[PDB]
């Protein structure tokens, strides 16, 4: 009832081929979050007691 | 109240519901005897062939 | 052997999305009676005794 938050990936994330004494690189990731919320559907009908 | 068929409510005098809604099936409670014949009192019965 | 009576649905229902203090539609089915009656095939054929 609440609803729903998704961490949607946005990221470049990279690695590099290297030789033995080579220097490792460095790198970050990236989000952006979405969110969801439930919403009511609904109706009514009527009748006589008969 | 309301019309027969109207927009919103619905009632056993719409036209949607006719020949649905059926009487249950009574005995005569107005039943007249049957008749006996009468002649068969008053006159005497023979034995007859 | 008395026939079969078929209420039809013919009726455009309907619902609606709403929010928290919208006050719901209100709505209304409709129909129609259809029936079957059945009916005979015959025939005769006819042989000597013989």
């Amino acid at each position: 009832a609440t609803g729903i938050v998704i961490p949607h990936w946005t990221g470049d994330v990279s690695a590099q081929w290297i030789g033995e004494g080579d220097m490792k690189p460095i790198t970050k990731g990236n989000m952006t979050k979405r969110d969801v919320h439930p919403a009511k559907i609904a109706t009514i009908f009527v009748a006589s007691a008969e | 109240g309301f019309s027969a068929d109207h927009s919103q409510i619905a009632q056993t005098k719409d036209t949607m519901f006719t020949g649905y809604l059926d009487p249950v099936q009574a005995k005569d409670y107005f039943a007249e005897a049957e008749k006996t014949s009468i002649v068969q009192r008053v006159a005497q019965k023979i034995p007859m062939g």
